[PDB]
């Protein structure tokens, strides 16, 4: 995710062109308080529930 | 004439596709079933199944990440590849014109 | 009654096969594989070695600018005083190829008062009202100028987005690849594609002299207003030096034959339609002949304007250094051929007029026509249910799917599911709720009730008309 | 929330602070990047998540 | 009384289907994907862009032996079964009869692999068991029924190690001798694995044809074995249902043999009765094999703790299969009873009446368009099949039509193969099943439907 | 139910039986795989090292210089003078063969205007503007022409046009080395100018494990625009028949087919002489007389070619010089389509005998009844496919190569029913008449042409169950 931010999105916000910004952008994160375990690799297919 | 039949001719075609999704659900249990088994074996039951989703099994004409979103979705695509079975609603039809 | 039939059908018959001739002669052998190759030389081969990307995957303006210093000089200039170029070794390079860009000015679009403070440009869509006219950058030559549309001897286009003016900034390249290439990275440098541009086009010819076919190629690259790049191609074939070979004289003595019937056609329908019969209209086999008619003289017109304007090529061969416009001649060329196709295609349907020899052709013509009012009757219907889909499926689906994207789209789209020609991913992925709906409604309404209504009244209309034929023979 | 930055220059550093400073390993219940376009030459807005 | 025999039938169905549910999602088909994808899919080497599904030469299997065999074997993670084995079947020189204008310029030709053929004689350095012919049942084996031919299943055999260096130095001697000339026919490898973090076993058979022209011809075969362990409630309620199925499988033969007892011969005219006994003897042949395959646990798990020898756990995975190929057609079966049960209205009562009055007319005209089916399959398999892959075998030509028909044609290939003959057999093959052929049995149906109509309207006016 | 039907049917099923054996004995597995490994040998293989093109995807001379040099001589010359086996079983007979043809510079008409930039044109092939005199080092026979007669070859009937079996040609060697200096000298003197219309490469092998010779020839064909179109052909034969007692068997069952044969024709004689003079009335008799045609034909084409075999001998004789096996190959395709053709004709007549109950009759009188109107609408329908098929051609016919010839413009039509066409290409090479097109014909196909079809064949089969009701009944 990083990565790709500093490559392709940060140039793409500062990098003036056509379609104007119209207000800077942000990221929100949701905590969940939860912290949650790494299962064993399975079918997979999770519902994350 | 043309709406007037397709009132009076309603409770057949409900009858029709009541038969078609019973045999339908049977069929997709016996595929169910018989595909998941094992690895190629080139065997009978793989010749059995090779009547349906092109190449003796493509999971159901819907990937089966697809297949758990919207399985009225998949309902309709194994509808249009199989439109022959439709068919028989003409069988209806034709008499009450 | 029927000696007089015997006559006409000799006379159709001569005509078809006049007809038939003229079309074999103008579709001649293979000529798919000199725009195949032209095509494949043009269009596939990638803009670079590392990169993957070709003309028909365009993506941003780089990659229009490293397209043409690049696949188009390498496809262009083939080496053997500053010597011609031949392209396949057999396809030969007419005078030098010419680009050209439209543009629009800045200033054509008002912003809101209220953001008139961190954006102070904005370019307005293509429109004759809001293109530029003035020079910019470093104004020396044609490249920074504008010239006007009577001035270029130029027309409009029609192209995807929109329909482009013949005028614009045009520039001749030249002869050698060196000479071509300094022009392109001098065209570069100082900045000629900025964010004004909206469209382009490139433009040349080649001749093959093996057989006698020229060839027309134009390219255009579009620069909407929102951003992105579409690419669309044009590769004409077309023979301007017809007369050559004794082939040539056949088919000029079948087209003054193919002349001589439809002033003989024309003759006869005037002569019928004036004695008797003024309203004459109540048959529909008269309908076709005056269709036919109407397509055979308008393609006739269409002949004469367009055989007889060859002047450019005569103002080209006295100096083969300029960019000879051949865009005019592959036009009339197009309309040419769709409207020989639609008259030999409706000419051809003409023949079920005398096909009635025995009790079973004419008892099917009997059904069929008794039968056609009920269908134009249930097909109204038809057609309504089927707009209701398709004007559903374009303002739901219509701004995400790239397939429901205009009405015409729609409509096809839906055809081809008829067909079982569609993919559900993306349909589905645009929309998770009413997307399987559309999609299990249109089909399960469209074959299994509207495909067997169609049946149903076809069967009844055939089933009357067999079952009356038989009782008033066998009552008889 | 975090507004990643205003100029090009310091959005770098913003993004490497939230990269060095347990920002999103251990509990990230979502990212939650959303942006917003304005097309004045044909007047459309678009909410990009 | 039809109403009492109504919640009978629903509550075999729900059983039978919490025994559906039990199978389909016992995912077994998951680890069978990924191993096979740990096997097939890893190439040999990394210099080297070729894996077992594209095996070409000899010394592609060569390489594949030491190389991702070896890697995949001896690595979630599997633990071995003992050691595996590797066997090759082959052919003698002089099978092979030259004819006499040539016979001085070629001196050595080897027949096509057949049991009068075969090769029975020591090569090589005589010194164990890889280069004598051992009898088949001295191995304990069977025929195979492989790609172009059935094996015997004697050959020469070779029982690997339990340590990846004793098992690559046996290859490397293997390969120093040449053990694979050009009497070479077939290659088998054979082992067993039980991925220690789940509750499951499988048996893995890997096989490499030489064709009597050249190059090879890869196949595989991956088999899941479970066994049963209880560990929740959802075990336990899993045994319920299958005891309560063996005791509705009882109460439907005791009412059988019931009826039976006073119907002599007038049981079999119907047919709601004879799918019942199809059913019974289907659950009865199914319930027989899986508490005859669950008395080997014992066997199996005998040999995961130290044993150095092969284990053949072959016909176990035979009848692994046949069940599974089983519980399939019985519920199809009672699926089908369902169709049965569904009489309530006229509606259903009228169109169950013209498919019963339809049936024999549909059989007749069935009878026709499989003659007409085949005598097209003959003529493709005769024209393209040996150049178009799919007409190889009259099988693969039935498929391919039967594909067609659903709209899955390819037509480059067919059009290549033969420019005229190839599509004038496509374009009239469409044009008499998508517009003659199969436009009959909506005949039949649409007369029947008409008659049936007419006969109860008739009925009902003096009723 | 009497005695001259069971014995006409005795006789038909151990016809369809000599039939069935003599077919299963010429199809057999192995043969398949033969020529699929020859195939992937030498068609996928690419050109070199360095590029990704193989033979399947030639696109310029230069790309034809490079496979000759490269995949080829690896293909064709493995390594244990000594002999090359293919796959240690695929012994290379003889030497491979190359030859080109070429048209003549001024075989034109240049127009007078532009006769003043370009200087020479070649026309497309043909025969009557083809080359026939010496260039380049004119001392050897890739030099030199030789006619037709003196190459005893043959037409071909390429991709563009139909080639003659004369044109310019060497023999290659039996060792690499040979063959590559050979090549390379041929390649050093220009040896395909701008003339060269087409180029062949011929050669066999033999695979003695089992017996059946495999001969393959490859073309590359080049048009007057610029451009390669390649082409191939392998093809296997058996010319040592009896060398096992299943070839005695085989031959035993070829006698008895054509004693069968014998007595057919002399039965058939024998009716239409007075007895129902004109019995051409009848299906059962016109299916007769087609299959005792197409079994005499085949038949005269087995003995005229079997008894074809001077030239196994001749290169027996002498093992260094190159194998003329193409005669061989064209008459064993021949053969191989008129008994297929013959066999799927013998199956059909089994409709002949299939009446033993009364619901067997009455769908065989139903589908008697039907052939009448069925082919009245028939020719409708394809007047309008035809119709349609040139509409598509004049229309698409230059640029979708769906329709780029009438032919492939029905193919596609045909096509189209099943709806496995991609529809993006025909959107793009005409925005308008175009859709039109698609559109109308798929709704004329699917709602006006198959119900109606289906209406005939719905009203005939009531009516015919009707009539035999009535006829059954009122006894
Ligand atoms: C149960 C298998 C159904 C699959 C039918 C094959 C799909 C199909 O496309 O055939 C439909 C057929 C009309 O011809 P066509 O649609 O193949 O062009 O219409 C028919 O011929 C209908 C015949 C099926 C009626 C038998 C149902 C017991
Ligand atoms: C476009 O015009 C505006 C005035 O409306 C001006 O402020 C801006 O600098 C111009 N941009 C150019 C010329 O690039
Ligand atoms: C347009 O045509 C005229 C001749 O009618 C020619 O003199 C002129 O050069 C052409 N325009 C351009 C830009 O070449
Ligand atoms: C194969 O058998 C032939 C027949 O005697 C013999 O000449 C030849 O040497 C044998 N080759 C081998 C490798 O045993
Ligand atoms: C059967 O057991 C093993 C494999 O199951 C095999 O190697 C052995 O030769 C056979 N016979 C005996 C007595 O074990
Ligand atoms: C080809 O033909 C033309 C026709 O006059 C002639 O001038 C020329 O010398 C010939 N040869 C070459 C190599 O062009
Ligand atoms: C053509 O056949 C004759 C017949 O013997 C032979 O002598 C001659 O060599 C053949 N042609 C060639 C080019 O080998």
């Amino acid at each position: 995710l990083w990565p790709w931010m500093a490559h392709v999105l940060l140039p793409y916000v500062h990098g003036n062109q056509s379609s104007p910004e119209l207000g800077p952008p942000r990221l929100r994160q949701v905590r969940l308080q939860e912290a949650l375990y790494p299962d064993p690799p399975g079918p997979r297919v999770h519902t994350c529930s | 004439v043309f709406g007037k039949t397709l009132c009076r001719a309603l409770p057949e075609l409900l009858g029709v596709t009541l038969g078609l999704v019973v045999l339908g659900v049977a069929y997709a249990q016996l595929a169910i079933l018989l595909v998941s088994s094992c690895v190629d074996s080139l065997w009978s039951v793989a010749q059995a199944l090779l009547v349906l989703c092109p190449g003796t099994g493509l999971s159901t004409l819907c990937p089966a990440e697809s297949w758990h979103l919207s399985p009225l979705l998949c309902v309709g695509l194994w509808a249009l590849r199989l439109w022959g079975a439709l068919r028989l609603g003409a069988v209806i039809l034709r008499w009450r014109y | 009654y029927l000696k007089s039939v015997l006559r006409e059908l000799v006379t159709y018959l001569l005509f078809l096969i006049v007809l038939c001739i003229l079309t074999y002669g103008m579709m001649s052998s293979n000529v798919y594989y000199y725009t195949r190759m032209m095509s494949q030389l043009f269009l596939d081969t990638p803009v670079s070695k590392t990169e993957k990307t070709n003309f028909k995957t365009l993506s941003s303006m780089e990659d229009f600018w490293k397209f043409t210093e690049g696949s188009l000089l390498d496809g262009l200039y083939w080496k053997m005083a500053d010597n011609r170029s031949f392209i396949f070794y057999e396809n030969l390079l007419l005078g030098v190829p010419r680009i050209r860009q439209l543009r629009v000015r800045n200033g054509s679009c008002s912003i809101p008062q209220d953001l008139r403070d961190e954006i102070k440009e904005c370019y307005d869509v293509y429109s004759v009202s809001s293109e530029d006219r003035a020079p910019f950058g470093p104004r020396n030559g044609t490249a920074w100028i504008y010239t006007s549309e009577k001035d270029l001897n130029g027309s409009s286009h029609w192209g995807i987005i929109a329909t482009y003016s013949g005028a614009g900034y045009y520039l001749d390249l030249s002869r050698t690849r060196e000479e071509t290439a300094a022009q392109v990275a001098s065209l570069k440098k100082n900045v000629w594609l900025d964010r004004g541009t909206r469209a382009t086009f490139i433009d040349f010819s080649v001749y093959n002299a093996n057989i006698n076919l020229f060839c027309v190629v134009r390219l255009l690259v579009e620069f909407p207003a929102t951003g992105g790049v579409i690419p669309s191609w044009q590769f004409q074939p077309l023979k301007l030096i017809r007369y050559v070979t004794t082939f040539d004289f056949f088919l000029a003595a079948c087209e003054i034959i193919f002349c001589f019937f439809i002033f003989y056609y024309v003759v006869e329908e005037i002569l019928e339609i004036r004695i008797h019969k003024l309203h004459y209209f109540r048959s529909f086999w008269n309908c076709l002949d005056v269709v036919i008619v109407v397509l055979s003289v308008v393609a006739i017109g269409i002949n004469i304007y367009r055989t007889s304007n060859v002047e450019v090529l005569l103002q080209f061969l006295e100096d083969q250094n300029t960019f000879p416009n051949f865009e005019h001649l592959a036009y009339w060329q197009i309309q040419f051929n769709n409207i020989a196709a639609v008259t030999v295609f409706f000419v051809w349907i003409k023949l079920f007029k005398f096909i009635n020899f025995n009790r079973t052709m004419s008892q099917l013509s009997t059904t069929m026509s008794r039968c056609a009012k009920d269908l134009f009757g249930f097909a109204i219907m038809f057609f309504i249910i089927f707009l209701a889909y398709a004007q559903l499926a374009y303002l739901v689906f219509g701004t995400q799917v790239d397939d429901f994207s205009t009405f015409q789209e729609c409509i096809f789209t839906q055809f081809r599911i008829i067909l079982g020609d569609i993919n559900f991913a993306e349909i589905e992925e645009a929309n998770r709720v009413l997307g399987p709906i559309y999609f299990t409604t249109f089909v399960f309404f469209m074959f299994f009730i509207l495909l067997n209504m169609f049946l149903a009244i076809i069967n009844d209309t055939y089933s009357e008309v067999k079952s009356d034929l038989a009782q008033q023979k066998a009552e008889m | 929330v975090q507004e990643l930055g205003l100029s090009l220059e310091e959005s770098r550093d913003r993004l490497r602070f939230l990269q060095l400073h347990n920002w999103l390993d251990n509990r990230s219940r979502a990212v939650f990047l959303e942006l917003t376009r304005y097309s004045p030459a044909v007047g459309l807005h678009a909410a990009v998540t």
